[PDB]
């Protein structure tokens, strides 16, 4: 057989936010949540079987989710302005938006 | 759409059928150009842009232009033989239809065609989240990773000039 | 030299042509930046950097990206 | 030829076989074959006589389609095994293609029609290269892949070549074509033992090279493309009459001379492998080859054909000498037999 | 909507094609002390439409000795490739942005040489064949330097996509750097559109070759093709070397300046035509293989070196 | 090969890129890289004559990663039944075919 | 597809014109020079190919080898040209 | 100017590649999770249709190795929505 | 590719049948000969592309570069023939009998 | 006087700006006011596709922190 895991086993919450939103906060997500991210990744690489590292993966989404909940709590408005401007650009280039970026980045260095 | 590649592949075969029936040299050349484009689109269908477009640059306008060129000064006029060009046209059309039923026959032998599995195999695997996985990154190994592939070709071109001039002389 | 001169004034393309051929064959050899190209392009991170297990026997590898350990591109910055 | 061009071409005609031999990536073996094809064509038309253009245009088409078939085999393998090189697993049809194709470039058996004709329209010199430094390349590719090729086909191409070569030679009177035909024959023996003991192919080749290279530099010393022309050898240069006699009988398998060893050990190896059917028929028609060799012997040495008064004039003038290679390759060839054990 | 866009690119371009002809017949005029066509319509605006209708109505003539396909395929191919090459052009946004965009433009141009070859063989008269052979040669030769000149550009742009140059030229035109090639791109653009200084493809005093046997509708289609090309190649000069200012907030000032630079460089080849006598057939190839190809190949190497030792290797993507 | 001027000279102009598991540019692993390795570290030190019988598990698998024909077959077989079953009205594609979409 | 849509409109527009155009109205020229050019052209056209990947190869980590390779290719072809000039070739 | 501009651009090239580098782990967890779902979902339907099949286990690796094997895009969507299949096959090439 | 690599392969065989049976003009062979190189180039590129084997893409092009010169030589022989016999017709090539 | 050549040039120009303004607003209409995403490399197509799945069927619709 194939021992493919069951759906209930793989039904976990995810960010489910527009690519831009992730991108806008990516730099800080790479910061606040790599401890677990890496782990999931190290699990992923050395144990080629994803099925084996699925758990770590549920932890991944989760860590990020709160990462977002904390953003939601503070400097949220800034982030909202930064992503909206970032999304308008076709390649969502970071340099078109630097004034909006400075606010949110500054704020998260005051509040978070 | 899922047959997009089968069709293109089919037309290619016909194109080659034409060249084979040896129609008048220049019309045959037209044939190789038609097959050429069809082919380019095939490679451009499996995900390779550089390899395909290069087919166009070096071979569609680049190489056969020459063929047509030389087929302009030395291959005479295919004179007094033009009539067959019509007969050849027919056999071609007939052959095409023949193959039409032919593959239907091969399809029958399930024991490949994957009539149902069409469009499920043009591509097999992709680095969904990858960045530098574009046909070409490879073609460039020729400068660094693989250079032998360049030193050999380079010699060919270089020697080619000396050779062609010597044969032509 | 004299021909060189007339060559500069007659058939003054080849002269320029060759000159460039050479200047491109020299500048790379002698330049304060040539080395950077292989670095700047080396650094550009395209493929995910897979993390190694912590046997705990490695003081060189930074345990966290922002740690004071590891490679830096400040050379790229302020370049 | 602008001496520069001569160098580029000659380098290619020499880089051509060498890349083939050295590389393992078949592709690189194919381009080695491709470079040989491109380099040889300029030299073939050096006189640019009407016969020559015909020669090259045939050699090129025969060589080109075979080259394309060899590439198709490599392309097919690439999809049956990701490797760019033949392996145990290779589909049998994939290898057979390579045999046919490579047997066309080498010109063996039912593809033996191009060689006699190109050997007829090219100079004696370029004849040698076209016969012996252009066989090394394809054979290398075969010898490398021997474990995998079919014993049946090779044998059929082997036997056919022996017959075609022999029969063709009997009628021919043009020397260039007599040699072309002999080469087809010897090439046959070589490919017969490839599946069983490749190391002997490399002996049946060297000996063929050490036999044919002296034989051709002999034909050109007096530049005679006719037997009638070589028959007046006794007047033009008498000494080469003795060795021309032994080298030609050596090319055929007669026992005291070096030429017996290749046939003898190939027969010993085939009987060791039990082909006592095949080996017997080959040896028998091999005897037909000596008949046309001895018919030439008759005209050139054992009997003195009438010559022309104008020949006395050519005697007067000092005869430009034959290179040293002739001697060293005539003796090492006519009589090394006492040293066979170490050769094999 | 996509079709709407298809229409927005082709219809306007075709109309622009038409009026280029008028503009060519007035700017050449005033340079030669003559008003040019102003009597039909107001200031000659209806003049391009008028001969279009005359050309299509006049009987298309199929020479007794003429192929009937290599004859009708040739103008269709010429118009199809030229109008097609406007598909992937940054203005600033391209209709169909292609990752290997410049290779598309180079390949599509190359295919037009056939139309000349096919039309020349199809006519079956001596003037046509002689003209086509020299013509194909001119076009092909001016392709070898044309391509190398682009490869030098790309290596300083980082990619084959024409869209990248809008980001490469956000601070300075690529004329400042690489001006030596602009000139050589401009002269090659003059050859590939068989315009004047290099109009031997169809010399009039010499072989009155391309359209000798082509009248009415076939004449028009190539005809249209040439002029659309005249614009397209000029437009490629106005993206690759003269980079119009781009502001992401308002995309039309890019197109407004693209409009201005394209018209001026399109005006320039009109001005070149009236100003210069036509070069000899060999004088034309003498330029490319002797004067330009050594300059281009060497400056090509300088553009593989400028990046490396100036640590400026361009960012892919 | 016939004349190993490469090993002798130590150069490797032709060996670095002969199999799918060789170094791919930017380390973009090929497909079937999970197997070819397993099928050539197996046949290393064991000559071919014995890389052809006992190391048949790894080629039978690598002959299926690449060709991927047994899959094609199984799949094709599945469809057929689905076609026949769909004929009887037995099989009705679930809305799962058109469900939510996981991030 | 988007390209296919555009292109077929492109052919349609041209076929429409020619059709209306035809419906509304109701032996030994040879010079080796020419052949020689065509040949040279491809030798150069092939080289263009071996030079086309240079934009991707710029980003190659090696760099030194890249340039060393590219410079050798351009130089050896140019020498081919050089000999073309030296010989009667390119002298029509 | 070109030297300075591309150096600026290269730094930017580094700034956003690392941005995905950070976002990738999440995508990996997501992709796998979803990938398996597609395989499993196909298992459900597989069993439904292969049950009647005579002595044919619902699913079996054509390859005897127990290593985890990525499924071909063809396997994942072949029996799924044909449109879905097409999107995966020629979707990116046609882009958007 | 399972049946898309059979069309290309048969294309090469249909091109094979072509080069092997001559008829009049030699150009048609050469031209045909080239039809194979295109089919080989397309097949090599196709499998390399669906094997994601980027290390091998060099080959699809090396094949074309060598094939182009190969053809250059072929055409120079062709021009040489219709300079000696005024035609490319093969029958003329029967002196070596 | 030369100014008469202007009428013709104007018509050409107007007909060369239309295309650039047209293509660049039939994009910002079809894509929901946001520039059509340029998916040069797969990652981008993935992110784009991911967006589609995230909401409605169209990627241009973009969910935010409030989801
Ligand atoms: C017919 C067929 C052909 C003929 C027969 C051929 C037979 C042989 C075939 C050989 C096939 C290839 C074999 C080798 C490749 C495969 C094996 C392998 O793995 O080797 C990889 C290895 C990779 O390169 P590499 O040798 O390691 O690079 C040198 C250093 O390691 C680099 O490290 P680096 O950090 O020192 O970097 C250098 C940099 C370093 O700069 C700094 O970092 C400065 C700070 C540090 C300073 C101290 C270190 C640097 C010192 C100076 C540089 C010294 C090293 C570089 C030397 C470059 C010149 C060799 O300084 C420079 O930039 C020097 C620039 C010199 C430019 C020379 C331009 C010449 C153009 C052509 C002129 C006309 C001809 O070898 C190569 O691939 C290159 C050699 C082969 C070239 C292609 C084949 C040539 C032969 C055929 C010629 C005819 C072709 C006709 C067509
Ligand atoms: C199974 C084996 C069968 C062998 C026989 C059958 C095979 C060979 C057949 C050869 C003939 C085939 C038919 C060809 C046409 C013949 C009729 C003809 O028209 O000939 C014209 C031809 C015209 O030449 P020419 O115008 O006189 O030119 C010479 C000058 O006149 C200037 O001449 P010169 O008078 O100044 O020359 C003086 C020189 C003449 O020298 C030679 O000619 C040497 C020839 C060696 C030939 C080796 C063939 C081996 C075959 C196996 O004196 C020496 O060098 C004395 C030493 C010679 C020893 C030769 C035998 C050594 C065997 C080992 C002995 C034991 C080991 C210790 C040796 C210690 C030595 C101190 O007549 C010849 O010269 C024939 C030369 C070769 C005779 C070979 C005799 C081999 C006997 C065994
Ligand atoms: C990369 C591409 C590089 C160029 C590739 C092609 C080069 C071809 C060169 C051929 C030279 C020989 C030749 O045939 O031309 C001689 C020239 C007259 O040429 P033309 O009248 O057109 O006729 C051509 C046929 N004879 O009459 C001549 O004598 C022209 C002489 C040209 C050389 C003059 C000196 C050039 C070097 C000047 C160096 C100045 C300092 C440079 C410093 C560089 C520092 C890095
Ligand atoms: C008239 C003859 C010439 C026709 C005009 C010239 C067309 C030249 C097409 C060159 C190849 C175009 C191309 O490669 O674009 C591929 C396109 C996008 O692919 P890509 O760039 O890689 O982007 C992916 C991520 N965005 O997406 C694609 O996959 C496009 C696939 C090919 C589209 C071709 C459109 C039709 C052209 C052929 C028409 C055939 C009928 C005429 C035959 C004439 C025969 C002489
Ligand atoms: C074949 C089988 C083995 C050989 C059998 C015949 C042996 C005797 C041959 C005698 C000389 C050739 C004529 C008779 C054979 C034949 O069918 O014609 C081959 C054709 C000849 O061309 P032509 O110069 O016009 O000769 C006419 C002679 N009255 O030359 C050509 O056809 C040139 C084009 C060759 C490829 C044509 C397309 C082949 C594929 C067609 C579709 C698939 C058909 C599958 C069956």
């Amino acid at each position: 057989i194939v021992e493919l895991p069951t759906l209930e086993e793989l039904k976990v919450e995810e960010v489910k936010v527009s690519s831009a939103v992730l991108k806008a906060a990516a730099h800080h997500y790479g910061a606040q949540c790599d401890k677990t991210n890496k782990e999931f990744m190290l699990c992923r690489w050395e144990e080629k079987d994803p099925r084996r590292c699925l758990k770590e993966g549920k932890l991944v989404n989760g860590c990020a989710l709160n990462f977002f909940r904390q953003i939601k709590s503070h400097c949220a408005e800034p982030f909202t302005e930064y992503w909206t401007c970032l999304d308008y650009s076709n390649m969502q280039l970071f340099r078109h938006c630097r004034q909006q970026q400075a606010k949110f980045d500054q704020c998260v260095l005051d509040k978070l | 759409m899922n047959n997009y590649i089968f069709v293109l592949s089919s037309l290619f075969l016909v194109g080659c059928l034409g060249l084979a029936l040896k129609p008048s040299p220049i019309y045959g050349g037209l044939g190789l150009i038609v097959s050429g484009f069809v082919g380019c689109l095939m490679v451009l269908g499996f995900g390779g842009s550089f390899l395909g477009l290069m087919v166009f640059l070096i071979y569609l306008g680049g190489m056969l232009v020459v063929f047509g060129y030389t087929t302009a000064m030395a291959t005479e006029e295919y004179p007094e033989t033009w009539g067959s060009n019509w007969l050849i046209l027919g056999f071609l059309v007939l052959g095409v239809i023949m193959e039409v039923f032919l593959i239907c026959v091969l399809n029958y032998y399930d024991e490949v065609i994957n009539l149902d599995g069409l469009g499920d195999w043009l591509m097999y695997e992709v680095d969904d989240v990858g960045v530098m996985l574009e046909g070409g990154i490879g073609v460039a190994a020729m400068y660094s990773c693989a250079t032998w592939m360049m030193v050999v070709a380079g010699w060919s071109l270089f020697a080619g000039i000396f050779i062609i001039i010597e044969i032509t002389r | 030299s004299a021909f060189l001169k007339n060559a500069w004034a007659k058939e003054p393309v080849l002269v320029v042509s060759f000159s460039v051929w050479g200047l491109a064959i020299i500048m790379p050899m002698i330049s304060p930046y040539t080395k950077y190209a292989s670095m700047i392009n080396k650094a550009t991170p395209y493929n995910y950097p897979v993390p190694v297990r912590d046997d705990g026997n490695m003081p060189d590898v930074p345990s966290h990206p922002q740690d004071p350990l590891g490679p830096s591109l400040d050379w790229l910055k302020n370049l | 030829m602008n001496p520069i061009t001569l160098a580029i071409i000659y380098f290619t005609i020499f880089l051509g076989p060498v890349i083939t031999m050295s590389s393992t990536n078949l592709m690189l073996m194919w381009v080695g074959l491709e470079f040989s094809l491109l380099a040889i064509i300029p030299m073939l038309i050096n006189k640019k006589n009407p016969r020559s253009t015909e020669a090259a245009t045939k050699y090129f088409v025969t060589q080109a389609t075979a080259s394309m078939i060899i590439l198709l085999a490599i392309v097919l393998n690439y999809k049956q095994l990701g490797t760019w090189m033949f392996q145990q697993q290779t589909n049998g049809l994939i290898l057979n293609m390579t045999l046919m194709a490579l047997s066309m470039k080498l010109g063996l058996a039912p593809f033996h029609f191009w060689l006699p004709e190109v050997t007829q329209g090219i100079p004696l010199h370029m004849g040698l290269i076209l016969l012996t430094w252009q066989k090394i390349a394809p054979l290398s590719i075969l010898i490398q892949i021997y474990p995998l090729l079919n014993s049946t086909i090779i044998l059929m191409l082997a036997i056919t070549s022996i017959f075609m070569g022999a029969w063709g030679g009997l009628n021919q009177t043009q020397m260039r074509k007599i040699m072309a035909y002999s080469s087809i024959a010897h090439m046959g023996w070589m490919l017969a033992i490839l599946p069983y003991n490749p190391s002997l192919t490399l002996l049946n080749l060297m000996i063929y090279i050490i036999l044919t290279a002296p034989m051709f530099m002999a034909l050109m010393l007096n530049n005679s493309m006719t037997i009638n022309s070589i028959s007046l050898l006794w007047n033009k240069t008498p000494a080469m009459l003795t060795m021309i006699s032994l080298m030609l009988l050596s090319l055929g398998g007669l026992p005291p001379l070096t030429g017996f060893l290749p046939k003898w050990i190939i027969i010993t190896e085939l009987m060791k492998n039990n082909c006592l059917i095949m080996a017997t028929l080959m040896a028998m028609m091999a005897l037909l080859n000596l008949f046309f060799y001895t018919r030439l012997i008759y005209s050139t040495s054992l009997t003195m054909f009438p010559t022309n008064n104008n020949s006395k004039m050519m005697t007067h003038q000092t005869k430009t000498k034959p290179n040293l290679m002739f001697s060293t390759l005539a003796i090492m060839s006519t009589m090394t037999l006492p040293l066979a054990p170490q050769l094999i | 909507m996509f079709f709407i866009n298809i229409l927005t690119l082709l219809v306007p371009i075709l109309i622009a094609m038409a009026f280029l002809t008028l503009v060519e017949r007035k700017i050449l005029g005033y340079m030669q002390l003559r008003k040019g066509p102003n009597i039909v319509g107001p200031y000659g605006i209806l003049q391009p439409f008028a001969d279009a209708m005359k050309l299509f109505m006049k009987e298309p003539m199929r020479p007794l000795t003429t192929s009937m396909s290599l004859f009708i395929i040739a103008p269709t191919l010429s118009l199809t490739l030229a109008l097609s090459l406007w598909v992937p052009l940054p203005m600033p946004h391209p209709l169909i942005n292609l990752n290997l965009g410049i290779l598309f433009i180079l390949a599509t141009s190359s295919l037009s040489v056939y139309s000349i070859l096919w039309s020349g063989w199809a006519s079956n008269s001596k003037y046509s064949l002689f003209g086509a052979l020299r013509a194909v040669a001119q076009t092909i030769s001016y392709e070898v330097t044309m391509a190398i000149i682009l490869l030098s550009v790309l290596l300083m742009n980082g990619s084959y996509s024409l869209q990248t140059l809008i980001t490469t030229q956000e601070h300075m035109w690529l004329l400042l750097p690489a001006w030596p090639m602009a000139m050589m791109w401009f002269i090659s653009t003059l050859a590939e559109t068989n315009r004047a200084p290099f109009d031997l493809t169809e010399g009039e005093s010499e072989l009155v070759g391309f359209n000798v046997e082509y009248a009415a509708g076939p004449f028009a289609l190539f005809f249209m093709a040439e002029y659309t090309n005249i614009i397209l190649m000029n437009a490629l000069t106005t993206i690759i070397f003269l980079g119009p200012l781009y502001y992401i907030n308002l995309p039309e000032l890019y197109s407004t300046n693209f409009m201005m630079e394209a018209l001026l460089l399109s005006s320039t080849f009109l001005w070149i035509r009236a100003s210069y006598p036509r070069f000899r057939y060999d004088q034309l190839m003498h330029l490319l293989w002797k004067n330009f190809l050594p300059l281009t190949l060497a400056l090509c190497m300088w553009h593989i070196s400028l990046p490396i030792f100036t640590a400026g290797v361009p960012p892919y993507m | 090969p016939f004349l190993d001027i490469q090993k002798k000279l130590g150069i490797s102009l032709d060996r670095h890129f002969m199999f799918l598991s060789a170094e791919q540019p930017y380390k973009n692993a090929a497909r079937c890289h999970a197997f070819e390795k397993e099928w050539i570290e197996c046949a290393h030190g064991i000559g071919g004559t014995r890389a052809k019988k006992e190391c048949k598990i790894e080629f039978d698998d690598f002959e299926e990663c690449l060709l991927r024909y047994k899959t094609m077959r199984r799949m094709h077989d599945i469809k057929k039944q689905r076609e026949k079953l769909m004929k009887e009205g037995k099989y009705t594609p679930p809305p799962h075919h058109s469900g939510r979409e996981e991030p | 597809m988007n390209l296919y849509t555009v292109i077929f409109i492109n052919i349609l527009l041209s076929l429409t014109l020619i059709l209306v155009a035809f419906w509304l109205p109701q032996r030994l020229p040879f010079s080796m020079k020419f052949f020689l050019v065509a040949i040279t052209f491809l030798l150069f056209d092939l080289e263009i190919a071996l030079l086309l990947p240079l934009p991707w190869a710029i980003q190659t980590i090696k760099t030194s080898t890249m340039m060393i390779m590219a410079f050798i290719l351009v130089t050896i072809l140019s020498l081919g040209l050089a000999y073309e000039w030296t010989q009667k070739g390119l002298e029509w | 100017r070109m030297m300075r501009w591309n150096q600026e651009r290269r730094r930017l090239l580094i700034e956003d590649l690392e941005a995905r580098i950070a976002l990738m782990p999440l995508f990996q967890a997501e992709k796998d999770r979803r990938t398996l779902q597609i395989l499993r979902e196909n298992l459900e339907e597989e069993a439904i249709i292969m049950k009647d099949v005579p002595n044919w286990k619902v699913g079996e690796s054509v390859f005897h190795t127990t290593r985890w094997v990525p499924p071909l895009i063809g396997e994942m969507y072949g029996l799924r929505t044909k449109e879905e299949m097409s999107n995966a096959n020629f979707g990116f090439t046609w882009y958007t | 590719m399972p049946s898309t690599f059979f069309n290309l392969t048969m294309a090469f065989s249909l091109s094979l049948l072509g080069t092997l049976m001559f008829r009049s003009h030699l150009m048609s062979t050469l031209l045909c000969l080239e039809g194979m190189v295109l089919s080989l180039f397309i097949m090599t590129s196709v499998t390399s592309l669906n094997s994601n084997s980027m290390s091998s893409m060099p080959i699809p092009i090396t094949i074309l570069v060598f094939a182009a010169c190969e053809a250059a030589v072929g055409l120079a022989l062709l021009v040489k023939v219709s300079n000696t016999y005024g035609t490319d017709y093969v029958q003329n090539l029967n002196l070596l009998q | 006087m030369w100014f008469e050549i202007l009428p013709g040039l104007a018509i050409m120009g107007v007909c060369l700006v239309i295309p650039g303004v047209s293509t660049a607003y039939i994009h910002k209409f079809t894509n929901g006011g946001k520039e059509k995403r340029v998916a040069r490399v797969q990652y981008q197509w993935y992110l784009m596709e991911r967006d589609r799945r995230i909401s409605g069927v169209n990627r241009y619709y973009v969910s935010k922190g409030l989801e």
